[PDB]
């Protein structure tokens, strides 16, 4: 997270790390959704371009963490994958189209003051808060800028963008199943998600019902914080049938 | 059911520091 | 080097 700040104690209890045991390192963020399923990017899993291809054995997921680098005793929990479940129409090969993937854990995750699941959105959440203007919140692991790390969990507020804002910073083809945020070129305030940082949730707060809904999920952007470019997300609401799918058959 | 609401803010009737600034965006 | 070894039980 770049122009973020310090996480306060389980202000993100759903915030989940995914962790390499090979060489033992951050791979990148992803978000507890029950006791038994963890939502991520795909390309945390499968990036052919870069020979990225996960199994089930190669990874932990770190639930509960605020410290990145330490073993946090007595509050983190660290869970062993069952099974990987890639959108069967993720586009790797143009522009990371329907970037989600679910892991089920091969046991049920205690729920603590540091570890609680974050809500799916239905369709009137999303129709009501993805709305050009409306600030989510992204939390991560990742760098603090795009050319450090921190020693503990970063939060950022950022403002939707409207779709055609979105469009006009890129060349990259933006789809229905992808959102921006970010702040404008001279606006005073600045800040974005970084390498290490993505398959982490982007959260908003319901007015409504004052629960916590993960609206996307953090996919990519051209490099981090850069004036004129965004943070583009997956489109959590758009994809839910596959969600629904795979957590009703699985 | 108990999606969303976080032990140590909601449960407890307690706010962040920043939550503030995503409702006044909700405009 | 970097994050701190973990329990051997997990790996
Ligand atoms: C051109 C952008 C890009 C691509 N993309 C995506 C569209 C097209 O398919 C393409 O080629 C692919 C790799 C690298 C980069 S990059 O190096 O320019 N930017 C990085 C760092 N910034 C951020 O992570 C963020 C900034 C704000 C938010 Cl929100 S995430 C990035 O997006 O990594 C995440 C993605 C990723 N990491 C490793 C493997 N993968 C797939
Ligand atoms: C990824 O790995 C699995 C298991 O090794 C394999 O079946 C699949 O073909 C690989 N996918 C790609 C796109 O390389």
């Amino acid at each position: 997270i770049v122009e973020g700040s310090d996480a306060e104690i389980g202000m993100s209890p759903w915030q989940v790390m995914l962790f390499r045991k090979s060489p033992q390192e951050l791979l990148c963020g992803a978000s507890l959704i029950s006791d038994r399923w963890v939502l991520t990017a795909a390309h945390c899993l499968l990036y052919p371009p870069w020979d990225k291809n996960f199994t089930e054995n190669d990874l932990l997921v770190r639930i509960g963490k605020h410290s990145r680098t330490r073993y946090e005793r007595n509050i983190e929990k660290i869970s062993m994958l069952e099974k990987i479940y890639i959108h069967p129409r993720y586009n790797w090969r143009e522009n990371l189209d329907r970037d989600i993937a679910l892991m089920k854990l091969k046991k049920p995750v205690a729920f603590s003051d540091y570890i609680h699941p974050v809500c799916l959105p239905d369709r009137e959440t999303a129709a009501s808060l993805l709305q050009a203007g409306y600030k989510g919140r992204v939390t991560g692991w990742g760098n603090l800028k795009e050319t450090g790390q921190p020693s503990v969990l970063q939060v950022v507020n950022l403002p939707i963008v409207e779709r055609p804002v979105c469009k006009d910073s890129t060349r990259i083809r933006i789809t229905d199943n992808m959102f921006c945020a970010g702040y404008k070129p001279d606006e005073g305030k600045r800040g974005d998600a970084c390498e290490g940082d993505s398959g982490g949730p982007f959260v908003m707060k319901s007015p409504f019902n004052n629960r916590w809904y993960q609206m996307g999920i953090v996919s990519w952007g051209e490099g981090c914080d850069r004036d004129g470019k965004y943070g583009f997300y997956t489109h959590v609401f758009r994809l839910k049938k596959w969600i629904q799918k795979v957590i009703d058959q699985f | 059911a108990d999606c969303g609401l976080r032990p140590l803010f909601e449960k407890k009737s307690l706010e962040d520091k920043t939550e503030r600034e995503l409702l006044e965006s909700y405009i | 080097g970097d994050f701190e070894e973990i329990p051997e039980e997990y790996l």
